[PDB]
């Protein structure tokens, strides 16, 4: 079931011409032959301790991907379990923990075909004396303190059902543009035009009015599946609906705008 | 297109005892692979399938 | 012994009190559902027959 | 390779080695001292630490 | 010949608890934290791992 992203009210003008603006630019589809099938995660410290005071990529899981070390030492320091990746427990090991190894540590998620990517802070600190290490959420942030050396673990779990691996058949993302008939409730409209990802476009009722409801060629593309209705006519009157669903990405959208055949004035 | 894919672990050895030397009690159900080799100048590379 | 004739034994065919050990051992979950995965060595019953 | 320091305590240490005639010399914060026993073989003889 | 039991698994959610031995033959036991339990009726129960 999709959600509503908002409602407009159309003052649609007869006879001139109206424009939906329903799209958006992360719907966008990818144009490759080859469109992204795998996704990323990465560990990335930003520790102060250091004079350069820049962020390091400790390590990246790619999916369906091997462990790759950016360095030669986190190697054995750095433990990310691979049968995780299905758990989703993203979580980050350390053997031994030096005074300049403390820091701020961030885990990141990224994904190209779906173009959703997400981010989640941590502080690190180590003490001489253990009397003092012990873990503390700040809401925005947790702090682990640790004697120097010791092991620590630091969670990074989003348990989201995109995350993780499922390798469902790619839906063509369907796109459905349904006009209310005149004088008719929200939710009883009739499919006007429907878009899938491949590009192919079915069309409804007249053709005229098909042609004079101007879409973009790439709106499948491009992702601008605004509808512009040119030569409005009383039979255009009723609320329209612009329906999107990404069954991979798992996206589920809906736009209604009011579109009322207003005589000019 | 490359893809994650599953395979099996299967029931790990029982490791004996013998001096200078190993002794394994290996089960499997299937048609496996085993293979080890002295970690010194000696490559003694050894293979070998093992069906039950 | 685990793997060898007799590795289950008791006293009468239906006793309730029993005594064998064929090295079982638990593993940890490992995927999405709810599951139990055990490694256990071959029957020895079925290895002497 | 280091430790604490009291008026006349006494601590203990780990170490290896790679003969039975366990006799040597080891140092002390700067002072050094001669130290000497013998080692017995294991019962395991097999580990791959 | 013999058959192993599988019985259902006891689930703590978002808590603690410890194992318990059986008097049953060549019984085992053993516990796991940080379980990703999941089911056709989807997450059992609720708590971050
Ligand atoms: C939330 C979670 O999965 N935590 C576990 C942690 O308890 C364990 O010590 C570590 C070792 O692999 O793996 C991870």
């Amino acid at each position: 079931n999709s959600v509503v992203v908002s409602v407009l009210n159309i003052s649609a003008t007869l006879g001139s011409q109206a424009v939906l603006p329903c799209k958006s630019y992360r719907m966008v589809w990818t144009q490759d032959r080859l469109n992204d099938r795998q996704r990323v995660v990465h560990w990335d410290v930003y520790s102060t301790y250091y004079g350069d005071n820049k962020m390091e990529r400790l390590c990246d899981m790619y999916s369906a991907g091997d462990q790759r070390v950016y360095s030669s030492y986190n190697q054995g320091r750095i433990f990310m379990p691979q049968n995780a990746f299905t758990d989703g427990n993203f979580s980050l090991v350390i053997k031994d923990v030096a005074e300049s190894d403390g820091g701020i540590y961030s885990c990141n998620l990224h994904h190209h075909y779906c173009h959703l990517y997400e981010t989640v802070k941590i502080q690190l600190d180590v003490t001489k004396k253990a009397k003092a290490a012990k873990e503390y959420w700040d809401g925005e942030k947790a702090v682990i303190v640790a004697l120097e050396g010791s092991t620590v673990m630091l969670p990074c779990v989003n348990r989201n059902q995109i995350w993780t691996e499922r390798h469902s058949e790619e839906e063509q993302q369907v796109v459905h543009w349904d006009r209310q008939p005149p004088g008719v409730p929200h939710d009883r409209a009739d499919r006007l035009i429907d878009l899938y990802a491949s590009g192919e476009r079915r069309s409804y009722g007249p053709l005229f009015i098909r042609q004079k409801m101007n879409i973009t060629d790439t709106a499948f593309a491009l992702g601008d599946f605004s509808l512009r209705i040119s030569e409005l006519e009383s039979a255009d009157e009723g609320t329209y609906s612009c329906h999107l669903h990404h069954h991979y990405c798992g996206l589920h959208e809906r736009r209604i705008y009011q579109v009322f055949v207003t005589e000019p004035v | 297109t490359p893809t994650v894919c599953p395979v099996p672990l299967a029931h790990t050895p029982t490791v004996t005892k013998w001096f200078k030397g190993i002794t394994l009690h290996l089960t499997a159900t299937r048609p496996t692979l085993l293979t080890t080799r002295k970690l010194g100048l000696r490559a003694d590379a050894t293979a070998e399938w093992i069906t039950g | 012994n685990p793997g060898a004739f007799g590795d289950i034994q008791a006293s009468s065919l239906d006793a309730t009190d029993i005594v064998a050990r064929t090295d079982i051992r638990l593993l940890k979950p490992s995927v999405k559902n709810i599951h139990v995965p055990y490694t256990q060595a071959v029957s020895g019953y079925e290895m002497w027959k | 390779a280091t430790t604490h320091v009291t008026a006349t305590g006494s601590i203990t240490l780990h170490f290896s080695t790679s003969s039975p005639q366990a006799n040597f010399i080891v140092s002390l914060c700067g002072k050094k001292t001669t130290c000497n026993a013998e080692c017995k073989p294991p019962a395991d003889h097999i580990i791959g630490e | 010949k013999f058959h192993t039991v599988v019985p259902s698994p006891q689930v703590k959610c978002c808590g603690s608890l410890e194992c318990k031995a059986s008097s049953k033959a060549d019984y085992t036991c053993r516990v796991f934290g940080g379980v990703y339990p999941f089911m056709w009726g989807g997450a059992q129960c609720f708590c971050d791992s």
